[PDB]
């Protein structure tokens, strides 16, 4: 199994849209468009592990963290991300994350 | 006969029974576990060290005849087998032979098996290369 | 960032090639499968994210990131989060990493 | 079952 | 003929007795293989397991203790519980040690 | 544990557990529970001398020497320098094992056995870091850790021992 | 597994002791005897 | 007599609310939760401004934990049970008892741990080459002591402010008498 | 969340909805409507459990208000009856009181 948080990434968010879209149209079987929502988390999942090798570390504050159902949530504000680089300053920026040993 | 005992007949003695082997079969209970384990302890070199008496506080130094007599310590000295430690595994398919393997788990070591008291004016004896003078110099009647 | 496009247009690739199969299982004519990589990818340049070829309680523009945490720990004010496999959004420019060391003065 | 532990000679 | 170590005594024997050296040999660690495989559930409460074991119970009707266990992952202790609200065990019949689902509801 | 104490020939906890699998946690409390038993039927029904003290490095340090092989005079100075080291409040809450070791491989550099801190800890048990790092503190208080009579004979110079 | 307990050495150390100290050879009798010291003779 | 009075670094309190609580629906509804139900069985929250943490339990019990000061912590239980209120859930205040306060202070002098070791045998416990200081057991009050070569004393066991105090005046003249040098 | 945390109806298989039934029937002091069962499980219609519980023996019909009772194995609410009953058997084996109890608020007593 894997994780349908990355359907709230700007690829993913967009995707809804996109099918969405289609599916006011018409064009396309409800369940249709959740099936080839369920393949995108595969294709997403294979390509982020095995095709980059950039590296990120944040520096800040944290203004809130919970756990529930092994997701973690973090908010970091006033933070400095660097890149492999550059600096990049934020106000508020909000982490997710899910446990690394897929359930199965 | 002594010389003879200690340089090649405790070699010998080791080299017959050096191998024990212990079993372990598939132990069919679920697919997950069908793997056989074996396990081998094999004994080869033996060393014989000079004698020497450990005290009570684990101090071990040479012993000599003149202070063994003394001290009702016996003049014996420690003997040392090399050791092979080896696990070979294998897949155990119902109703065929099995193809055991090794397993890269081969350790390489010298275990204390205990103390051989030695009869004097022996090659093992620290007064085989003693002189007369030596001799006197160690309390020991030539 | 051009690794973050990179990745992006290889999204686009695996979905649209590996979703082929089950749409001919429902019977759709394939002018859709471009359909969906035009709507799809005019909705990308739209949103303008990168370059490409084409209280006590619990209460885009906003910042958000994406990722698997391999281990996090604390010591007494100092969390310290181990981040992988992520995709993160960051004043409307998106980047990709393969790991992420977050750890932050809990005051 | 077996006795789970034989020898081998 | 045997070899007689020319070392000294004292540095022979520390490898022998009481010794402060931490042994570093992992030939037949039995032990510490268990040891490292280890996880426990949480109670995964009543109206969700009671609903899946009929399911594992329709797939075969002789299911085993060990077995359940390893299917359902829970704790033996508030398995058996709904187990033996819902099954029964045959000890003294062939297949012994097995439980198996209540006549009255096999018999459906 | 408690026999080895009681026979002036104790042993150490990492000694034992060698022998006997037991982790630190229960292996201390069972032994403070069984320290109390003792006490409390002795009086009641000696026990313990100057010997049932926890640190009592004296006795560790001829055994420690007799797995370095060295001669019985660098065992006698070490014990002269544990003897002493335990003057110095930067070391004296120390472990027993590291104030027996260290001073053992002050001497060891004293006499110039061609021993390298790495034997010594690998032999003991003991980290080279924890070695080089009790050995810095140890370099500042070297006439106080020395034997007199030895100096005064001429076998062993402070010049001899390397300085940082 | 523990090697150190795996052999025991006072099998061996034991075994040959006790059959010298005494005239017993196992685990015959009078096998050995307290040499006599009283002349170079004897 | 000594002068310096110790103190107290932590007091450790237990609540309880007589009502059954979810810990999912807490553990979203709250700004700083823990709640792994796979280690343990209870949702950690923790508040900024006593900087302490709670221990909230399914069954309606609670501690509290990271107070300097007695009153303190009655004002993080007070509002920790608030903010279960705030969720909706039947939260009351009711019996509030310290179970534990530990204090710290120090005697400004080595001493010397091998007399005190033997001067004083059943209470005192020096192992040290597992634990660099020595433990304590005084009789009356009953509060275990850790002593150290640097000698810092750690106070803990004492349910009263008035019982951690009599401890330290009552084991001062005999850690005097052991003043190395 | 508690209203949701109640499934829908539609389980794996049917066996575990009679087993719902036969635990509620049971917790009732007096016989339950079918209009009560179909208040607890959403099968208004009649579905094939509602059958396969009569097919039971532990569950006693009643024609007049159409109903189902916990029928219990032995049919004992006084110390007579109880009395009888132990006379009335033909051998020396006892009549469990695990399941005297069953069916019966006081036992002990």
């Amino acid at each position: 199994g894997y994780y349908e948080l990355y359907r709230r990434s700007t690829i993913g968010n967009s995707l809804v849209d996109a099918l969405d879209t289609l599916i006011s149209d018409g064009r396309i079987e409800a369940s249709l468009a959740m099936r080839v929502l369920e393949t995108f988390d595969k294709v997403v999942a294979e390509t982020l592990k095995d095709n980059t090798q950039s590296k990120l570390t944040v520096k800040g504050n944290l203004d809130t963290y919970g756990f529930c159902d092994d997701v973690w949530t973090f908010i970091v504000k006033n933070c400095q991300v660097t890149v492999e680089q550059s600096v990049i300053s934020v106000d508020k920026l909000r982490i997710v994350a899910c446990n690394s040993k897929k359930s199965e | 006969s002594f010389n003879q005992f200690v340089d090649y007949t405790l070699q010998d003695i080791i080299c017959e029974d050096s191998t024990l082997i212990l079993e372990q079969l598939a132990q069919h209970t679920t697919e997950s576990d069908n793997i056989s384990r074996k396990y081998e302890i094999s004994f080869g070199k033996i060393y014989v060290t000079k004698p020497m008496v450990n005290e009570s506080d684990g101090v071990t130094h040479a012993l000599y005849p003149q202070e063994a007599r003394l001290r009702n310590l016996t003049y014996s000295s420690g003997l040392f087998v090399d050791v092979k430690k080896r696990t070979y595994e294998a897949i155990d398919v119902p109703g065929r032979e099995l193809k055991y393997e090794l397993i890269a788990e081969e350790s390489e070591g010298k275990v204390f098996i205990g103390r051989l008291p030695i009869m004097l004016r022996s090659k093992n004896c620290y007064l085989s290369e003693a002189t007369e003078s030596d001799l006197y110099k160690l309390k020991e009647c030539p | 960032n051009a690794e973050a496009s990179r990745v992006y247009e290889i999204i686009v690739e695996s979905v649209v090639n590996e979703v082929r199969e089950d749409f001919e299982n429902a019977g759709i004519d394939e002018q859709t499968l471009q359909d969906l990589k035009n709507i799809w990818q005019k909705k990308l340049t739209e949103t303008k994210v990168t370059t490409f070829s084409w209280d006590y309680l619990i209460s885009p523009d906003e910042n958000l990131m994406l990722c698997l945490y391999d281990k996090v720990t604390r010591t007494k004010a100092r969390w310290k989060c181990s981040l992988k496999d992520g995709v993160v959004t960051i004043n409307r420019n998106d980047y990709t990493f393969q790991k992420a060391q977050v750890e932050a003065e809990w005051v | 079952l077996r006795r789970k532990t034989r020898q081998l000679k | 003929r045997i070899t007689t170590l020319d070392e000294t005594v004292g540095v022979t024997m520390s490898h022998t007795g009481m010794s402060m050296r931490s042994d570093n040999s992992n030939f037949l660690k039995v032990g510490r293989e268990k040891a490292k495989s280890n996880i426990k559930s949480i109670r995964m409460p009543k109206k969700e397991i009671l609903d899946y074991l009929f399911k594992l119970f329709d797939e075969y009707d002789y299911w085993s203790l060990k077995g359940l266990k390893e299917r359902t992952r829970q704790p033996e202790a508030h398995l058996k519980e709904c187990l033996d609200k819902v099954a029964t065990l045959v000890k003294k019949g062939p297949y012994a040690f097995k439980y198996t689902l209540r006549p009255e509801y096999k018999k459906l | 544990l408690i026999g080895c104490r009681r026979a002036e020939v104790a042993r150490t906890f990492k000694e034992i557990q060698s022998l006997i699998h037991v982790k630190t946690k229960e292996f201390g409390k069972t032994l403070n529970i069984m320290k109390n038993i003792l006490r409390g039927k002795s009086e009641d029904g000696k026990i313990d001398t100057d010997n049932m003290s926890g640190a009592q490095n004296l006795t560790y340090i001829p055994r420690f020497c007799s797995h370095l092989g060295l001669p019985m005079q660098v065992t006698t100075s070490a014990e002269y320098t544990a003897k002493k080291c335990k003057e110095i409040k930067e070391i004296a809450g120390k472990s027993p094992i590291t104030i027996a070791v260290v001073s053992i491989y002050l001497n060891i550099l004293l006499f110039q056995i061609p021993i390298t801190a790495a034997k010594v800890g690998q032999t003991l048990q003991v980290t080279e870091g924890t070695i080089k790092s009790g050995y810095k503190i140890l370099y500042e208080h070297r006439d106080k850790l020395v034997d007199p009579q030895l100096i005064a004979n001429g076998v062993v110079s402070l010049d001899n021992l390397p300085g940082v | 597994f523990n090697m150190k307990l795996a052999i025991n050495a006072k099998t061996i150390t034991s075994g040959l002791k006790y059959a010298l100290a005494t005239g017993n050879w196992g685990e015959r009798a009078g096998v050995s005897q307290v040499l006599n010291r009283y002349t170079y003779s004897s | 007599t000594s002068g310096i009075v110790p103190t107290l670094q932590n007091i450790v309190a237990t609540v309880t609310l007589g009502c059954r609580l979810d810990l999912k629906t807490v553990a979203l509804h709250a700004r700083n939760a823990e709640y792994n139900p796979k280690r343990f069985a209870a949702v950690i929250m923790r508040i900024r401004e006593p900087k302490t943490t709670a221990l909230i339990f399914a069954s309606g019990k609670m501690v509290v934990t990271g107070a300097k000061s007695e009153d303190d912590s009655k004002l993080a239980s007070r509002k920790y049970a608030r903010i279960i209120q705030k969720i909706g859930f039947a939260a009351k205040f009711t019996d509030f008892k310290i179970q534990n306060i530990v204090g710290s202070c120090d005697v400004k002098f080595p001493i010397r741990l091998e007399g005190l070791a033997f001067s004083h045998g059943t209470f005192s416990s020096y192992e040290p080459e597992l634990f660099p200081g020595l433990i304590y057991r005084m009789v009356k009050p009953k509060i275990v002591l850790l002593i150290f070569v640097s000698g810092k004393i750690v106070l803990t066991g004492a349910k009263q402010r008035e019982e951690i105090y009599q401890a330290f005046e009552a084991i001062y003249p005999v850690l005097s008498e052991f003043r190395k040098m | 969340a508690l209203q949701a945390n109640q499934t829908d109806i539609s389980k794996s298989h049917d066996s575990s909805k009679l087993l719902w039934a036969t635990e509620y029937i049971q917790k009732k002091g007096k016989p339950v409507l079918v209009n009560e069962l179909l208040d607890y499980l959403s099968m208004k219609k009649d579905d094939k459990v509602i059958e396969l519980l009569k097919k039971l023996d532990r569950i006693e019909f009643d024609p007049k208000k159409g109903t189902f009772k916990y029928l219990s194995t032995y049919d004992v609410h006084s110390p007579s009856e109880l009395l009888k009953l132990l006379r009335s058997q033909v051998t020396f084996k006892g009549i469990s009181c695990k399941d005297l109890k069953d069916g019966w608020p006081q036992c002990d007593e």
